[PDB]
RNA sequence: AGAGUUAAAUUAUAACUAAGCUGUAAAAAGCCCUAGUUAAAAUAAAAUAACCCACGAAAGUGACUCUAAUAAUCCUGACACACGAUAGCUAGGACCCAAACUGGGAUUAGAUACCCCACUAUGCCUAGCCCUAAACCCAAAUAGUUACAUAACAAAACUA
């Protein structure tokens, strides 16, 4: 009945898992390419700000941390 | 009567009864407690062998403390009843005549339910 | 904190009569010393109901509710400082502290100097509602931190900007 | 109601005083624990259909 | 949520006795440091009561005793705040039993399964996560009424 709603989910489910173990590594590969695009775009979303604010360098006693790429 | 003391004693003589009774009456003065009444209920053959101590035990002494003691203080009782090699077995209650007999008025009758199932003219 | 002293003598039993003839023994069993906590928390509400109130015979009064909801809410805070994994009480905790802050609320609207004496003897300190409840992130708050940053900077810049004319035209005019 | 509270704790605080004579003390230890040595008390009890009580027979 | 406790069972491991013991529709494998009886802690799990219908906001909660203890003079309310079964992750303990997995044995054209034998992560405790369920009573919360009324079924139909 409903069931056959419900038996696609899980076929279309199944059939998730299974990519994802095949295409994990280079799942992880893109991922973390990803994060390496997001801390950049932080960082000139900052820059822009000291250089809109006319300051050349960064306020005093800025590191600019890095949030996304934290691990652990 | 607020604790009852329920205690199951070693299997002895007369003297070194006594001298459990008062030395263990004398912990709970000690942490306290004010006593209301000492009874002993006899010696028996337990319900079953309880192994206590380094010892099997068939037979026991019976007795009920009933005293009054501080809420903090009652952890301590136990402590002091546990390491004991003579107590068969220690145990605290809340003294049953302190809970209220409200009256069982009698049986109030549950007659059959109705209206759990629609009204419909099937078959 | 405060002490509800072991000889402090039932509160159902305070007020009888031919009680402090009476021997060492039953003033000993109705001594808060063999109560439960329940009576040591009836006394705690007597004495706080009486010193921080006006009308002591008024429960249905925002105000007493509000003193009773705080000696609760001091109860539950011993009993989570003995209990660090306990949830089911943490809950209750929170959730009174935000009825007794409800009418807190409803008392600043409504009865003025009287909320004042309150927050005054109570401790209880009351604060706004913010606008905008929102999920502070890691992002935002350092996004946050860095803009104050050059806030602070440009206009301290600046002050250096106007200082060295203020300086410069105030030296030129005199010699 | 106020009459009735100060009514029931008299009668209750009375009946504390009452008992406090009867109360186990540093005194009674000796005196008391050789008492009940001898004197076994039941508690055994059993009951009929019709609500009757019938104690343990007489001995 | 603590702190303590253990009734039946199981098992270490001894002592007698027997050579078989375990297992299925039927058999093999397996164990014979095995089985029966007599003794016995630790861990785990909580017969019967329950034909009951309590408690908790939900998840949940039914061995024993005590301490702490169940928000709100009580309408609604988020992306905010605190919770959340199983399984899962991290570190430290636990391990009678159960068991994904894997390895044997059968069953079969094949059997990565159903059936048997082991045995592990894993269920257990402490701290920290993860925040998902058919998390369903698929029936939102709070006042109400049984008046109008049957798509079908099912837990009858409705207002605010
Ligand atoms: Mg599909
Ligand atoms: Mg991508
Ligand atoms: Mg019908
Ligand atoms: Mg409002
Ligand atoms: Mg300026
Ligand atoms: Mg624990
Ligand atoms: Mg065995
Ligand atoms: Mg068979
Ligand atoms: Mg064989
Ligand atoms: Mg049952
Ligand atoms: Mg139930
Ligand atoms: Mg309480
Ligand atoms: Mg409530
Ligand atoms: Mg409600
Ligand atoms: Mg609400
Ligand atoms: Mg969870
Ligand atoms: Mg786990
Ligand atoms: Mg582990
Ligand atoms: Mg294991
Ligand atoms: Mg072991
Ligand atoms: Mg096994
Ligand atoms: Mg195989
Ligand atoms: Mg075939
Ligand atoms: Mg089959
Ligand atoms: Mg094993
Ligand atoms: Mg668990
Ligand atoms: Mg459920
Ligand atoms: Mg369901
Ligand atoms: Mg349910
Ligand atoms: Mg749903
Ligand atoms: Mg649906
Ligand atoms: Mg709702
Ligand atoms: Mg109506
Ligand atoms: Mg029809």
């Amino acid at each position: 009945k409903n069931i056959l709603k419900i038996r696609r989910r899980k076929m279309n489910h199944h059939k998730y898992r299974k990519l994802v173990k095949r295409t994990r590594f280079l799942r992880r590969k893109v991922r973390e390419g990803r994060l390496r695009q997001k801390q950049v775009k932080f960082e000139r979303d900052l820059k822009r700000i000291w250089q809109k604010a006319g300051l050349k360098e960064a306020p005093a006693g800025w590191q600019t941390p890095k949030i996304y790429l934290k691990n652990q | 009567p607020r604790y009852e003391l329920a205690l199951i004693l070693k299997a002895m003589q007369r003297p070194e009864t006594a001298a459990a009774l008062k030395r263990t009456l004398e912990a709970l003065m000690d942490r306290g407690a004010v006593v209301r009444n000492l009874e002993n209920l006899g010696e028996r053959m337990l319900p079953y062998k309880i192994s206590a101590h380094n010892q099997r035990h068939s037979r026991g002494g019976y007795f009920l403390v009933d005293f009054y003691a501080p809420a903090t203080t009652v952890e301590s009782m136990m402590e002091h009843l546990s390491r004991d090699i003579d107590v068969i077995r220690p145990n605290i209650v809340k003294h049953p005549l302190t809970q209220e007999v409200k009256e069982c008025e009698g049986i109030v009758p549950v007659p059959l339910e109705e209206k759990l199932y629609s009204t419909k003219k099937r078959k | 904190q405060d002490d509800p002293p072991p000889s402090m003598l039932l509160l159902d039993y305070q007020n009888v009569p031919g009680i402090h003839k009476v021997d060492d023994v039953v003033k000993r069993l109705l001594s808060l010393e063999m109560a439960n906590q329940k009576e040591k928390l009836k006394i705690k509400k007597m004495q706080l109901m009486n010193k921080v109130l006006e009308n002591p015979e008024d429960t249905s009064s925002l105000e007493a509710r509000i003193v009773a909801l705080t000696v609760k809410i001091r109860n539950y805070e011993e009993h989570m400082q003995k209990h660090r994994k306990d949830k089911a009480h943490k809950r209750f905790l929170l959730m009174s502290i935000d009825q007794r802050k409800k009418m807190l609320k409803n008392l600043r609207e409504t009865n003025y100097a009287v909320f004042e004496k309150i927050c005054k003897e109570l401790g209880i300190e009351y604060t706004f509602p913010p606008p905008y409840h929102r999920k502070a992130h890691r992002r935002w708050v350092t996004k946050k931190a860095l803009c104050t940053q050059v806030f602070r900077e440009v206009q301290k810049l600046k002050k250096q900007k106007r200082a060295l004319r203020a300086a410069a035209v105030a030296a030129h005019k005199q010699g | 109601e106020a009459q009735a509270w100060a009514q029931l704790k008299e009668q209750e605080v009375l009946q504390l005083q009452e008992e406090a004579k009867t109360f186990i003390t540093r005194e009674n230890l000796e005196a008391r624990v050789e008492e009940a040595l001898d004197s076994p008390k039941s508690y055994n009890w059993a009951i009929t259909r019709e609500g009757l009580v019938v104690r343990p027979q007489q001995k």
